């Protein structure tokens, strides 16, 4: 999540207030600054597992080309549920299948 | 047999399915007859040749 | 989607008409264009709402009337295709369906003959829709 | 596909052991081969920490510019490749 | 009602080209072209 | 490394075509257009993106 | 719509775009902003939906960096109008109105050619520019020219 | 026999899928394992014919 301005709404930056010794987010095309509350400033993840959950959805269980299995929701214990490998395509991608319940759409597996 | 379908072979089996009919084994002799499915992925190899 | 296919089904529009719902992408995709192959099949009762269910929506009461040519109060193939029983699919919408090879894989079985060839198992999904 | 066929001395070929201590020096590991993550901080205080995970590590540790490069190491990787920090 | 058979598939198939034929998507175009293309085009 | 290029543009007071030469300072943000002819000339600022186009726009506008 | 940089070579790894009649790649931010879009984070909320995901966001950034200093539409404008290199000798007072031309006719035709539709296609390039970064993410596969 | 003998394999196969899904494969030297899935697989079949 990064943040703008509210009234310039320029893409604010992040840059130090050396007389106070603090962090700020100043703009560019404007005065306004406001205080930081994140010392972490950017992260680069090299080993990285973001996307694989991300492609959750409600209508899922509306797709009659998906699989269908028997396993045990943990919220409702429903016997009936959609299931598909994971939809990161990366080519180290591993093969374990995630379940969704039709109900409570939680995501599991079966490790 | 490549996932040429979005995630399956072809569109009479369901999604993710790795089983051997899923892609491109063909159980029956030539004696016996082809089925539909079996039939095709016979005849993508064949092209290829 | 269900209203719009229902419109195709009946004839309000253009039987060629092609209405593609990708779910997991979050799109869905209508296409009038021109120069789209495509196909006819029959269609399946997929509404859990009748006893209908499973089993193919034509019958034999449309197969007796194609081979007289009139109703009981001409009525040839394009008859078919604005009464719900036959519709056309072309290779966009083909990627979202599941089709079953022959009539008679609608229903499971209750063999042994070395002589005639194997059906697959198709034991990976526990129920086909 | 460019491959070397490396034989190497008798005494080390018939002893497996000996032939695995061959095997990691000669393999090619950059830090990018072993690093999961990094992270840029704002530290204002070179003798202190506004991470609390880092906290208990740097104060026990130590008994310039204000920002910080913060990577970590991933321990299945630098475990079998069998490298000491 | 009672199931569809080999023989009854084979009824559907000839309504088919009863009324399509073999090169409609030929004569169609091309009498879609005469009728309407021509002056859209002008 | 700064930027001398000819162009084919013509000179909006001596008219000769083909003698405008064009000189892009990058590191300082200035460009200069240079006659080779009468030799007047033009200063402006210029981007990183820029082109000898961009500055001899800024020369059409700079005289009406 | 290209996106440049290779792996871990390219610098900052921006993207720019190809447009009929027009010399030289213009960077994406450049012709948002001459669409009438200029506001930066307008301009985010018109192509990723996901503020969530900081990939789908640090990947965008040397895109605002490489056409900041383009902070209105006319010098917007005026710009694409230079990259043709058409009849030298243009001008600002025209060379807008003919570049917005080639931004209303030409550049995707198929969706709107009546004036004071901009909305259309500016919702349409944020789209493109999404569907661009998820393949570039390796969350969605390449497409397969032969389906 | 010939029967048998493709049904036993179509089980292994079934097994392999299983072992790849639950993380209890073996990981074969310089391969993934997608790669290490699918050279098994083939491996199979080929001699189950
Ligand atoms: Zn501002
Ligand atoms: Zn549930
Ligand atoms: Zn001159």
């Amino acid at each position: 999540s990064f943040r703008f301005c509210l009234e310039c709404n320029n893409m604010l930056y992040p840059k130090e207030d050396k007389e106070n010794q603090r962090l700020l987010y100043s703009c560019r095309n404007c005065d306004y600054t406001e205080l930081a509350e994140d010392p972490k400033v950017y992260r680069h993840e090299l080993i990285t597992n973001i996307g694989e959950t991300a492609g959750i959805v409600d209508d899922i269980g509306q797709d009659p080309t998906l699989p269908r299995s028997d396993k045990e929701c943990p919220e409702c214990h429903s016997r009936d549920c959609v299931f598909f490998q994971s939809q990161q395509r990366r080519k180290d991608t591993n093969m374990t299948l995630f379940y969704v319940c039709l109900n409570c759409k939680k995501t599991f597996r079966d490790e | 047999i490549a996932f040429g379908f979005a995630d399956r072979s072809l569109p009479h089996f369901t999604k993710d399915d790795f089983s051997p009919e899923s892609k491109g084994f063909v159980e029956n002799s030539y004696l016996r007859g082809l089925t539909p499915q079996e039939f095709f992925f016979h005849a993508m190899a064949g092209r290829e040749g | 989607v269900s209203t719009m296919r229902d419109l195709r089904r009946s004839g309000a529009i253009s039987p060629e008409v092609s209405i593609i719902r990708d779910i997991r992408e979050r799109e869905f995709k209508i296409f009038t264009d021109v120069g789209r192959v495509y196909r006819p099949l029959f269609i399946v009762e997929d509404d859990e709402s009748k006893d209908n269910k499973g089993e193919l929506r034509i019958t034999k009461e449309h197969i007796r009337k194609i081979q007289q040519g009139y109703d009981d109060d001409v009525y040839g193939w394009s008859s078919l295709v604005t009464s719900g029983v036959i519709e056309y699919v072309d290779g966009e919408e083909e990627e979202t369906i599941m089709i079953a090879m022959t009539p008679e894989d609608l229903q499971t079985r209750s063999l042994n003959d070395t002589a005639k060839r194997i059906k697959p198992e198709m034991s990976t999904s526990s129920h086909h829709t | 596909t460019p491959a070397l066929t490396v034989y190497l001395d008798r005494e080390i070929a018939l002893d497996i052991e000996k032939a695995k201590v061959i095997q990691s020096s000669i393999e090619y590991t950059t830090l990018k081969n072993v690093t999961s993550a990094t992270e840029i901080y704002y530290d204002p205080d070179p003798t202190s920490t506004v991470i609390e995970e880092d906290f208990d590590t740097v104060e026990a540790y130590f008994s310039q510019s204000p920002w910080l490069l913060r990577l970590e190491l991933d321990r299945a990787r630098m475990l079998d490749k069998q490298l000491t920090m | 009602d009672d199931t569809i058979t080999t023989e009854d598939c084979w009824t559907v198939i000839s309504a088919f080209f009863e009324e399509k034929g073999l090169v409609s998507q030929q004569l169609d175009s091309f009498d879609e072209f005469m009728e309407t293309s021509i002056q859209d085009l002008v | 490394i700064k930027q001398k290029l000819e162009t084919q543009f013509t000179c909006l007071f001596c008219n000769h075509d083909n003698s405008v030469v064009c000189t892009l300072d990058k590191k300082n943000s200035i460009g200069l257009l240079e006659c080779k002819k009468c030799n007047l000339s033009f200063q402006a600022p210029i981007n990183s993106l820029s082109q000898p186009i961009d500055i001899y726009s800024d020369w059409i506008d700079a005289c009406e | 719509i290209k996106l440049y940089g290779r792996e871990d070579k390219g610098t900052g790894r921006t993207i720019k775009a190809t447009l009929p009649y027009v010399k030289q790649d213009i960077p994406i931010v450049i012709v948002f902003r001459a669409l009438g879009v200029v506001p930066d984070g307008e301009i985010l909320q018109h192509i990723c939906y996901d503020e969530n995901d900081w990939q789908m966001l640090e990947m965008l950034k040397p895109c605002i960096e490489e056409g900041f200093v383009i902070q209105d539409k006319e010098v917007a404008l005026d710009f694409i109008g230079r990259r043709g290199s058409a009849a030298l000798g243009i001008r600002r007072e025209k060379r807008i109105q003919y570049a917005k031309d080639i931004l209303q006719k030409e550049l995707l035709p198929h969706i709107t050619q009546e004036e004071g539709f901009e909305t259309r296609k500016t919702f349409f390039l944020g789209y493109m520019v999404n569907r661009l970064l998820l393949c570039a993410l390796e969350r969605k596969d390449q497409d397969d020219r032969d389906h | 026999e010939i029967t048998h003998a493709i049904s036993s394999a179509k089980e292994q196969v079934q097994e392999i899928i299983y072992k790849a899904q639950h993380n209890e494969l073996e990981l074969k030297p310089g391969m993934t394992l997608r790669e290490s899935f699918e050279g098994e697989v083939s491996r199979t079949l080929n001699d189950a014919r």
